[PDB]
């Protein structure tokens, strides 16, 4: 699934390569796909005229002139080949805005959780843009790898930002062996990395 | 008034089968193929196959030539897709789709049927505070709830019984190695409110009938 | 059927 950032009112062209007629779909999360273009260049019903389909040779395109907020979606091409239908990989179109730095927060495991033998340590990166960010966990200044999982929100409707959570999972025994827990964040909007930390038990 | 209405979501164990239905209305059922399309979580659309309701004949995509049986019942205007010997990688939304009147594109789609395939058993979450830091203010503090170790999806999280919506982010669930889900929900609030205002995350896991109201406070 | 629509089969 390709990812494309577009400033509102700018133009984007999505290419689908293939060996008669190309079809295109728009899909938003938790919705069924909508037919968008048919017969390579014919707009489907209700589709804004700022969209246009074209093709030549093996290269088929969907162009969005003067992108609007409502055009943020995944787009798919679709064609008949041999004895079956084939959909292309999607292209997810997001809204480009000014760079915004994350606000970073760290949370220690609760006493409630620790009483049953696991410690989740949580790092929150709030309301940033673009989506690309790097989280580094350090435990008594040893870099960690392989014991964290992260999740990212969809783009905010109002400010076009993202948020991200990273969870470090340790056993209680391992958690109790160390003092300093630190989340170091790198992002285009941060001139140098930001570190948030706590001392176990403080 | 072309409509395609599918059967509801199914949570399945590996080795089982599921038969998804698609009830058609608003056109002559035998006039068109009924197509089936798969979409795995966060992944692309994939054409699986189709059935000719007039003659009963089906066609299957190369990738779906095993374990997929697509049929149609003329008398109830219903198409079916049976998926056998299920595997975790069969987890997906399945759609039925009909072409446009005047072109071969898929204009009409069902609402989708979520099929989740897992060896996990129903299990309610534990809810833990993400307590606001004592170093807050700046002026803004973050707090939240960690909703850990549940199956299946979903959980709902509200704050202060729905009164607090501003600044809330409820993250997508992550699948853990255990086969259970975990999710965090966070909110940013004024630092000045922390000594005064009560913050409660309201967590519901209907599949296990689990309802938790967890108060989140500064740690002392 | 090797065609994209039933009316061609």
């Amino acid at each position: 699934p390709d990812f494309q950032s577009v400033t509102p009112k700018e133009k984007v062209t999505i290419t689908c390569s293939a060996n008669g007629y190309m079809y295109w779909y728009q899909q938003k999360p938790d919705q069924s796909p909508k037919l968008w273009v048919h017969g390579t260049s014919n707009l489907a019903s209700g589709v804004p005229s700022r969209f246009s389909g074209s093709g030549s040779g093996t290269d088929f395109t969907l162009t969005i002139n003067s992108l609007e907020a409502e055009d943020a979606a995944t787009y798919y091409c679709h064609h008949w080949s041999n004895t079956q239908w084939t959909f292309g990989g999607g292209t997810k179109v997001e809204i480009k805005r000014t760079v915004a730095a994350p606000s970073v927060f760290i949370f220690p495991p609760s006493d409630e959780q620790l009483k049953s033998g696991t410690a989740s340590v949580v790092c929150l990166l709030n309301n940033f843009y673009p989506r690309e960010a790097k989280v580094q966990w350090k435990v008594d200044n040893a870099l960690q790898s392989g014991n964290s999982q992260e999740s990212v929100t969809e783009q905010d409707s109002k400010d076009s930002t993202y948020s991200l959570s990273s969870t470090l999972t340790l056993s209680k025994a391992d958690y109790e062996k160390h003092k300093v827990y630190a989340c170091e964040v790198t992002h285009q909007g941060l001139s140098s990395p930001v570190t948030k930390s706590f001392n176990r038990g403080e | 008034q072309v409509q395609l209405v599918q059967s509801g979501a199914e949570v399945k164990k590996p080795g089982s089968s599921v038969k998804v239905s698609c009830k058609a209305s608003g056109y002559t059922f035998t006039n068109y193929f009924m197509n089936w399309v798969r979409q795995a979580p966060g992944q692309g659309l994939e054409w699986m196959g189709r059935v000719d309701p007039e003659q009963g004949r089906a066609d299957y995509a190369e990738k779906f030539k095993k374990r997929v049986t697509i049929t149609a019942d003329k008398s109830t205007s219903t198409a079916y897709m049976e998926l056998s010997s299920l595997r975790s990688e069969d987890t997906a939304v399945y759609y039925c789709a009909r072409r446009a009147m005047d072109n071969y594109g898929f204009a009409y789609w069902g609402q989708g049927t979520l099929v989740t395939v897992s060896s996990a058993s129903t299990k309610g979450p534990s809810v833990f505070p993400l307590a606001p830091s004592s170093k807050s203010a700046g002026g803004t503090a973050a707090l939240g709830c960690l909703v850990k170790d549940y199956f299946p999806e979903p959980v709902t999280v509200s704050w202060n019984s729905g009164a607090l919506t501003s600044g809330v982010h409820t993250f997508p669930a992550v699948l853990q190695s255990s086969g259970l889900y975990s999710l965090s929900s966070v909110v940013t609030v004024p630092s000045s409110s922390l000594g005064t205002q009560t913050y409660i995350c309201n967590v519901n896991h209907k599949p296990s009938n689990t309802k938790v109201d967890k108060k989140v406070e500064p740690k002392a | 059927c090797p065609f994209p629509a039933l009316e061609l089969c």
